[PDB]
């Protein structure tokens, strides 16, 4: 006789984290996979949203349960790491909860389950290395498959062959591939714009803006010079309270006057640079571009965007090699971009859109412009796009790359098996319960595929035991063979991501025993 | 209770006489009397175990849920929400006492109650409201008299302070700061003799700044000769610590001029614009110039200042605070000799004060800091900085020095003193005894009441001491009539004698008067009383 | 008779008043629900609570901090109230001892109201706490131990302190890591207690583990547009100027003019004396200029044109920190470059954390600031990891402040309740009686700690107590096996500050809950 | 300053002078005078004592009293 | 210092009750002696009823307090054994209470209060029996 | 205070099943020692008769009847020894009289 353990609500609460993770893991566990499908989620305000996505889902149903938010903050960070793995991190989180379960049945302590699972957790960081093998961003096939893998569980993969491509390009294009270590995807700028079809997704290696051109009868420019104007073409404005005193009926026509010598001084000062296309950034509490401006400037033949945005000026800048000018006197030609065209294009009745193409500057940016015929499908594709870049990321990051189709849970499964037989003593049994609990995503891809999950979860662990570590579950033909003919490979990064942060979600939610409600 | 009027006619016609007569109430005579005496014997019987060393605390919440632990009769009755008309009277009777007096807060409503609870049975024998009064009035004066009589003068001298501590002891052995008894005495003590106007014989509080600060323990509360200011230097590279510090006292913000009038500078031209900008370094540059020759190495503004300012004060090293309130500039005027100078201009090396010691003081995790300024050379201005482990104890800290501080006070004002412990009031029962046998007349009723009723202190002193009342006062009594001492008391403390005189228990003589003669006058306004008349709801 | 139960009631609708018995018996069930409620989280053993505020935000911490627990809840008794002030005020006052000070003042409590049911006026009971207390203050004060001067020992306990601060808390999973992490921050302040000065960053992703503390200083502010990335041997202007529309703060100043042309002249000496500005900040021989105010599309022009990195919008404790880590002096005129101390670093860069970008200085020259760098799975594991990270470093400091130490494990509360005791069994009267009690919950403190790990409390305790009464003043719970063991050799070792000022502060709330004999609530606003 | 209107004509009453809008002209006629100034301290209150106007024909009575409504019958009476 | 009394509800009642008693008492102390006058009761029922008898009166007016029913029944037994005095047993009844305030407030146990009055009955039986004539 | 003593043996981490062993120890050594403690006194009348007045003083003790406990001990005593050794206590009426003192009651 040991403890009485008078009190139960701590068990009660780790009960009932345990369901709720469960619960979310189980609600989710149907999106997961090439077979996997989505949800739609119409919020409160009615905004409607299908995705794939495991974060997006977890985001956009407004859980209430706080194992159940913990699971969304879970997902978040998995998201943020490695971009790709965000519902297998939140079915592996709910699974191993799953299993805390039976383990706290049996009687054991929930500081023992957690050390256990931190070692368990250890040596399938030391597995799933092992089983990486290394990989040079040279390998166009292999980063292309990657992609592709990527795509596959997303609306987005009948157009793969499409957005593959589209995907490592954008990421090869961003970094510097010998010396990168990282990227950073908001050089990697997204334009949806409804119309077309996702096949017309598009890679536009210079510039896309949404805003309008001012001039009528102006839209292409070839041989084009731009340049950033941060200052205001219109009526002078002192930074202090300015007025002007008419005391005689001369100084009114001479203000006229001045005002228009003024701005046509300015306008005289860009065109002496050879500027033809004119950026304007957006100006509260004055007016960027007043109508005298903008007739002088199309008299003289220059293109005008104004409206620019001020968080969009380090990228135009970037992208175009133009530098923002603040003073028309450091207006010159040393300031501008050179771009071989500069065109306002028509999207078949379904929008306009300004491409800054071709450059003697591209530095290290580039756009993708999302097409698609429905507001739910172009945001998908946007978000589908961006697992793929982030799994482009996790190669650039970590030069290891994993086969897929559960094969990496598979080989934890077993392995972790082997090291609980070798640990015999209590955390022999939390060790095999972590084992059975990654056997799961297997069993869901398995499920979700339409086979008979117990029987290819089965085979898959007994061709592991045998030695085909690179062995998966093959959708297409319809049970196991080798994932790499298949060419189903992901980072190493997604599954280390997803193993390390869904055992640190579980020890702290096993560190938990009681819940207050605040005021 | 009864209604206005209950007639509506002697011939069946409407009989409206008073504005919603039918929603009013009224009780008349006796009955109103009763109501008034039960009342006031509520709220005295709340109050009488908050008496004495054994007195116990009182925990008073707000409307918004504050919370405050006191012991102090007047607080309590005004965080009290009645409704009684009466108890509100108890309630000004208390404040009455405070105002005046800073203690006996609890004594005045205790012997109120029990000045009401004795014309009670007064008035069951059939005597008159107003003879219960007048021979209230009586035995007060013949009360107030004795007192007088059996007073004993103390020394309020500077050399040897050991009779002001122990007055101070004895008004502060009641409430919870009594774990640091003699510190807390000794702190008010100086406090009061740093400053005080002797001469005058007046006592000006505004120059003590009661300040506290949670954290720390109420051990850690001591006496600055100086000031402590929320505030710290306006630039985080200054330096924390300034000695021999010769500060300017200042209410212009260090910001270029501006007329109080609506004015509008024109600006006509860019030769005006730019002696416009040299205007302002260059008025900048002078400000910090002329504190800078007027030899101060600490400035100290009340309007704050701005990044060229603070900058400037840094490059000459000039440590400076700024957005410090009026009474604070005041304070530190007064303690450090300085002058207050409304503009640079006027500012010269006579005006400035000196403080031996300007530190910056942080309070362990917080991140917030408060300024000290000590070590002046005669400060006329004082600070007391209370610490403790919570806000309540830091409250009750507060008043409970507050009510030191009035002892003192009192006694600057008046040295006489008589000996507490419930001696002085067995005294004054046993002199209104005699003159009640001495009175022929029918006030000698309410002349043997009136001693009744100032024997209820001693009585509560003893019951809260856990001591049997009757028993204990009975045989101090004996002992004050057989061996003359009105010094024989209550052995609250249980320290075996009951000479207060000898436990150094001291109590003030106005401070004892003005309870008898408040208590008498509000319970004499209670007893007029025969009518109330209240609205509906 | 009574104020409540009278003839007539002497309040208006909605007040009340508890009465002797009544008052003590609502005073004693909040005082010890609040120390239920807080305890289970003692120890190393100790488990955490979920806060779930019920508000339209629907907050949600996992904390196993007391005082955070206590400020987060719905109190409505008073007594609970002075607990959670008392709780806040020693998490003001130090970092630590914020469940063990509201555990006390409960269990005191609790035996008060023992007491008084024993028949012992709540004054008596005061008198032998009060006696109480000094026992335990001196020999705690005669138990503590200085190491201050032996700079090697003396980071010994510091880092002993820093490990048995963080036992308790969610970072004991990677405790030889998070301790040496604070131990090098509280050690780059130099002796100041600038806490400020330790900024923690929590960025979401990555392992627990995967946290560090920055070997220079990091910033999570943005660079100009045309203005360098990349700055190798760095000459540093922190600044507080205005660089913004920056006007002359003569405020009845207006231009009032009769042309168009002299507004454009005004203009342009407006952008003159930016320009003028900007050329003076360049006359120090600067590479980079933070700036804690916002810098405008004009002086971020100059700025790249002239080949300098112009941080901007940096705060006052942005910049505070910066002049820390660089020893550069925050400026706002520029009329005298010889007085204006710069900043230096061997490098600034931009690096990447999660999928933000920040600035990176490396090769600082004082440091006398640190960044802490979190990274965690979930926002609850990155706010809970702040608030231990909080705890280890303010005790770090107060100890450098202080360098008493303290044996953990309950040592410490057994040697007080022993030195209680001998007190108790040689003092006459009741007051002995309340003197044991005192006792008792000095005992009952490691009593707790051990419940929560799931010992034999009741057997380990008498263990400790046998172990003090024969001298063996330096005996504690191990609780890796779950014994009695020597706190020297395990290196649990407790801030003499913090130890203090838990038995204070606990036998202060509890002296003050316990003169209570009346609550008398006033109406309620609503 | 901000002295009551009714303070400020007893004052003038008493102590034998003019109330000024005007600063231009303070003569000795214009200026009052009594035999002691003071302040002192009234019950919790502070309050300005002008003693010793032989001229003065007025006076003001100090009330004291345990209640606010004790003080107004006092004054009624 | 004895035992603390932790409760402080005994007293409550005790001067409840007490207040109660002395209540009744001073209601009906105003019908005692040749001079003294009657009280009209309207019943719910709207029954009146005229009365100068303290039993009457008292079984009449419908008291709530317990002390006030207890005098209720302490008048109706003195009317049972002597059929007069009702009104007269109810103010002693009354005013011994009255005096038991002061003395519980002095600081006696109403144990006490209780034997010392036995004591005063026994000898103020003796006193009546002493001034009787056969 | 059984139950009172059982919280604070379940605070102190005890299985109320290890309480209620130790209790039922417990109750069989108060059993066993209050039937050795017990003494019989039925022989002797005399001393039986002693033994049933203290025993009726004894219950009358808290009771209201303690004013006049010389007087109802008597009276309970002999009106128990009017039953001849039944137990029937329907047997003894008691008729309450309001009026008169409570020691005016008899038997
Ligand atoms: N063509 C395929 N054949 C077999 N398995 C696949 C294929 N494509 C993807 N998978 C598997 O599906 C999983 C990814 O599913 P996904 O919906 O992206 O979940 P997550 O968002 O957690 O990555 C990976 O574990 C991968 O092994
Ligand atoms: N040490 C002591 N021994 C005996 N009597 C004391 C002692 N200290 C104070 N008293 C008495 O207690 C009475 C109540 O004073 P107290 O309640 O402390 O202040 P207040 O009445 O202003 O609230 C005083 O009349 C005083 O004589
Ligand atoms: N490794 C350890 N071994 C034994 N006791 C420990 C250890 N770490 C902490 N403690 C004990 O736990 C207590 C600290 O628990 P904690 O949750 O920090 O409470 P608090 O918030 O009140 O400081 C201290 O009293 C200390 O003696
Ligand atoms: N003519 C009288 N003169 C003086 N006293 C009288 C006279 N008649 C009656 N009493 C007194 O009045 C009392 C009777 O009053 P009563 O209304 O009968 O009260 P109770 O019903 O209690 O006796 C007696 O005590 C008696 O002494
Ligand atoms: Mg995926
Ligand atoms: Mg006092
Ligand atoms: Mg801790
Ligand atoms: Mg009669
Ligand atoms: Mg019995």
């Amino acid at each position: 006789k040991g403890a009485y353990q008078d009190r139960d609500k701590p068990a009660q609460i780790r009960f009932s984290n345990i369901s709720a993770a469960k619960a979310v893991a189980d609600a989710i566990r149907t999106s997961l996979g090439p077979k996997g499908m989505d949800k739609m989620i119409q919020d409160g305000k009615g905004d409607v949203t299908i995705t794939n996505d495991g974060a997006t889902i977890l985001k956009q149903m407004q859980v209430l349960h706080p194992a159940a938010r913990m699971l969304v903050e879970l997902s978040k960070a998995q998201d943020i790491e490695a971009g790709d793995g965000t519902t297998s991190v939140v079915i592996i989180a709910g699974s191993l909860l799953d299993s805390c379960t039976k383990l706290l049945q049996k009687g054991i302590h929930p500081t023992i389950i957690s050390e256990s699972f931190q070692k368990a957790l250890e040596k399938g960081i030391e597995i799933l290395t092992d089983m990486s093998r290394p990989v040079e961003l040279s390998d166009r096939e292999t980063l292309l498959n990657s992609a592709t893998t990527s795509l596959n569980s997303k609306v987005v993969s009948q157009y793969s062959s499409l957005l593959s491509p589209m995907s490592v390009n954008a990421v090869m294009k961003v970094i510097d591939p010998a010396t990168a270590t990282s990227v950073d995807l908001r050089d990697i700028k997204i334009v949806k714009k409804l119309g077309g079809t996702i096949d017309d997704c598009e890679l536009v290696e210079g510039l896309v803006l949404t805003q309008k051109v001012s001039n009528s009868g102006i839209t292409r420019v070839e041989k084009a010079k731009i340049g950033l104007i941060q200052f205001c073409l219109s009526a002078p404005k002192t930074d202090m309270d300015n007025q002007i005193v008419v005391s005689d009926y001369a100084q009114m026509d001479r203000v006229l006057r001045e005002e228009r010598a003024y701005i046509l001084n300015l306008v005289k000062q860009i065109k002496k640079t050879g500027c033809n296309v004119l950026l304007i950034q957006k100006s509260i509490l004055r007016d960027a571009l007043s109508d005298l401006a903008l007739h002088f400037l199309n008299k003289m033949k220059i293109m005008v965007i104004k409206d620019i945005e001020r968080e969009d000026i380090e990228f135009i800048c970037k992208t175009i090699g133009t530098k923002p000018v603040a003073h028309i006197d450091q207006f010159t030609a040393d300031m501008l971009g050179s771009a071989e065209l500069a065109e306002e294009v028509n999207l078949n009745g379904s929008g306009k859109l300004l491409k800054i193409t071709g450059c003697a500057s591209p530095g290290k940016t580039v756009t993708i412009v999302v097409r698609g015929s429905n507001k739910l499908v172009i945001e998908e594709a946007e978000r589908s796009i961006h697992d793929a870049l982030c799994v482009i990321r996790c190669l650039v990051k970590k030069r290891a790359l994993i086969a897929g189709g559960g094969a990496p849970e598979i080989e934890l499964a077993l392995r972790l098996t082997e090291y609980s037989r070798t640990l015999s003593g209590m955390e022999s049994y939390c060790v095999r319960a972590f084992a059975d609990a990654m056997e799961v995503i297997p069993s869901t891809l398995a499920e979700n595929a339409g086979l008979n999950p117990i029987s290819t979860v089965t085979e898959l662990r007994n061709r592991h035991a045998q030695g085909e570590k690179t062995a998966g579950i093959n959708v297409r033909k319809g049970g196991i063979s080798n994932i790499l003919e298949e060419l189903v490979v992901q980072p190493l990064l997604v599954s280390v991501s997803a193993l390390t942060l869904a055992t640190e979600t579980v020890r702290s939610i096993l560190k938990i025993d009681d819940v207050v409600n605040t005021r | 209770a009864s209604m206005g009027t209950l007639a509506f006619d002697e011939y069946g016609r409407p009989f409206l006489i008073i504005k919603d007569q039918d929603r009013k109430s009224r009780l008349m005579g006796l009955e109103a009397l009763k109501s008034h005496i039960m009342a006031a014997k509520a709220v005295a019987n709340t109050m009488r175990t908050s008496l004495g060393p054994n007195g116990l605390d009182k925990m008073m919440v707000d409307k918004d849920g504050d919370v405050t632990v006191t012991n102090d009769g007047a607080t309590i009755l005004s965080m009290m929400d009645v409704d009684h008309q009466i108890a509100k009277l108890m309630v000004e009777l208390s404040k009455s006492q405070d105002d005046e007096i800073g203690d006996g807060t609890t004594g005045v409503v205790v012997l109120a109650g029990a000045l009401l609870e004795e014309a009670e049975q007064l008035l069951d024998r059939g005597i008159h409201p107003i003879r219960i009064a007048d021979g209230y009035e009586q035995a007060a004066r013949v009360a107030i008299e004795h007192l007088d009589k059996i007073s004993d003068s103390v020394l309020v001298d500077i050399k040897d302070t050991e009779p002001l501590i122990q007055t101070a002891k004895t008004t502060l052995g009641s409430k919870v700061v009594n774990s640091c008894h003699r510190q807390m005495a000794e702190i008010a003590v100086n406090a009061v003799l740093t400053v005080a106007d002797m001469e005058r014989r007046d006592v000006d509080f505004e120059l003590i700044k009661v300040e506290g600060k949670v954290g720390g323990r109420l051990e850690d509360t001591k006496l600055i000769k100086g000031v402590i200011v929320d505030k710290d230097f306006s630039h985080p590279q200054m330096p924390k610590k300034v000695e021999d510090a010769k500060i300017a006292i200042l209410t212009c913000p260090f910001e270029p001029p501006k007329p109080k009038t609506k004015h509008k500078l024109d600006v006509t031209s860019v030769e005006d614009y730019k002696a416009l900008q040299k205007y302002e370094k260059e008025k900048f540059e002078e400000m910090i110039q002329q504190i800078k020759e007027t030899g101060a190495n600490l400035a100290i503004c009340q309007w704050g200042f701005d990044d060229e300012a603070n900058h400037l004060l840094l490059q000459n090293n000039l440590p400076a605070v700024r957005w410090v309130g009026g009474p604070e500039i005041e304070l530190i005027a007064i303690a450090t000799g300085g002058r207050i100078v409304p503009r640079f201009s006027e500012l010269t090396a006579e005006k400035l004060g000196f403080a031996g010691l300007v530190q910056e003081i942080s309070f362990g995790t917080t991140k917030d800091k408060m300024l000290v300024i000590e070590q002046c050379k005669n400060s006329r201005a004082v600070t007391i900085f209370i610490r403790g482990g919570n806000k309540m104890i830091i409250e009750e800290a507060k008043r409970s020095l507050h009510d030191a501080l009035c002892v003192i006070r009192n006694l600057i004002r008046d040295n006489r003193v008589v000996y507490g412990g419930g001696a002085a009031e067995i005294s004054c029962a046993l002199a209104v005894s005699q003159e009640a046998d001495k009175c022929p007349t029918l006030e000698q009723y309410a002349m043997r009441a009136f001693a009744d009723a100032l024997e209820v202190i001693p009585m509560a002193l003893s019951e809260n001491s856990g001591m049997n009342p009757i028993q204990t006062m009975t045989e101090v009594r004996a002992r004050q009539v057989k061996e003359m001492n009105p010094a024989l008391g209550i052995d609250c403390l249980h320290k075996g004698t009951n000479d207060m005189k000898q436990q150094h228990v001291i109590e003030t003589l106005i401070g004892k008067k003005q309870q008898i003669s408040l208590a008498t006058q509000m319970v004499r306004m209670i007893l007029k009383i025969d009518d109330i008349r209240k609205p509906g709801e | 008779a009574s104020l409540s139960l009278a003839p007539v009631n002497i309040f208006k609708a909605g007040a009340d008043e508890e009465r002797a018995e009544t008052a003590r018996l609502t005073s004693f069930i909040g005082a010890i629900a609040i120390g239920d409620l807080v305890k289970s989280t003692l120890g190393p053993k100790g488990m955490d609570k979920i806060l779930l505020s019920s508000g339209r935000d629907a907050s949600l911490m996992v904390t196993n901090d007391g005082a955070t627990i206590l400020k987060n809840i719905g109190v409505d008794n008073p007594a609970a109230k002075v607990l959670v002030d008392m709780s806040r005020v020693q998490d003001d006052e130090v970092g630590d001892g914020t469940t063990s000070v509201t555990v006390l003042a409960a269990e005191l409590l609790r035996e008060a109201e023992s007491l008084i049911a024993k028949k012992i006026h709540p004054q008596t009971i005061i008198a032998g706490w009060r006696e109480a207390t000094k026992a335990a203050r001196e020999a705690l004060l005669s138990s503590a131990v200085d190491h201050g001067s032996d700079e090697v020992k003396f980071r010994q306990d510091l880092m002993n302190i820093a490990g048995t601060t963080l036992s308790s808390k969610l970072l004991t999973h990677h405790k030889d890591h998070f301790t040496k992490l604070a131990v090098e921050a509280v050690l780059r302040l130099k002796g100041s207690g600038n806490l400020e000065a330790i900024h923690i960053i929590k960025k979401l992703g990555g392992s627990l583990a995967d946290s560090y503390l920055d070997e220079g200083f990091l910033l999570d502010k943005k660079i100009g547009v045309n203005q360098p990335k990349r700055i190798e041997n760095a000459k540093i202007l922190i600044a507080n100027t205005g660089m913004d529309t920056d006007k002359i703060k003569i405020f009845g100043s207006r231009v009032r003019v009769d042309s168009t042309a002299k507004v454009a002249e005004i203009e342009h000496a407006e952008k003159e004396k930016m320009k003028e500005k900007v050329e003076r900040i360049l006359k120090h021989g600067i590479n980079c200029f933070i700036n804690r105010q916002l810098i405008y599309n004009y002086p971020e022009q100059l700025f790249g044109a002239a080949g300098v990195m112009a941080i901007e919008h940096a705060d006052f404790a942005g910049v505070e920190r910066l002049a820390l880590v660089t020893g550069g002096e925050i400026a706002s005129t520029f009329d005298h470059p010889e007085l204006v101390k710069l900043g230096s670093c061997k490098l600034i860069e931009e690096v990447m954390i999660g999928e933000d970008k920040l600035i990176h200085f490396s090769g600082v020259a004082l440091g006398e600031a640190c960044t802490i760098v979190l990274r965690g799975a979930t926002q609850q594991i990155l706010d809970e990891a702040e608030r231990s990270l909080h705890d280890a470093l303010c005790v770090l400091a107060q100890t450098v402040k202080d360098s008493r130490t303290v044996y953990g494990g309950g040592c410490s509360e057994m040697l007080m309740a022993h030195a209680v005791t001998q007190l108790a069994n040689r003092t006459p009267g009741k007051e002995a009686v309340a003197m044991e009690s005192y006792a008792k919950a000095l005992r009952m403190l490691p009593t707790i700690i051990a419940d929560n790990a799931g010992y034999d409390s009741a057997d380990l305790v008498a263990q400790l107590r046998a172990a003090h009464s024969e001298g063996n003043t330096t005996a504690g719970l191990d609780m890796r096996e779950g014994t009695i063991g020597d706190m020297a050799i395990l290196g649990i070792t407790e801030s003499f500050q913090v130890k203090r000022q838990v038995l204070l502060s606990a036998a202060e709330a509890a002296e003050v809950i316990l003169r209570v004999d009346n609550i008398i609530k006033a109406a309620p606003r609503k | 300053g901000r002295v009551p209107e009714e303070d400020l004509k007893r004052t003038m009453m008493a102590c034998g002078g003019s109330i000024q809008t005007s600063v231009n002209a303070l003569s000795a006629d214009v200026l009052g005078r009594c035999q002691v100034f003071e302040e002192t301290q009234i019950g919790g209150e502070r309050y300005n004592f002008f003693t010793g106007c032989p001229k003065a024909k007025t006076c003001t009575f100090i009330l004291r009293g345990g209640a606010e409504q004790f003080m107004e019958e006092t004054e009624r009476s």
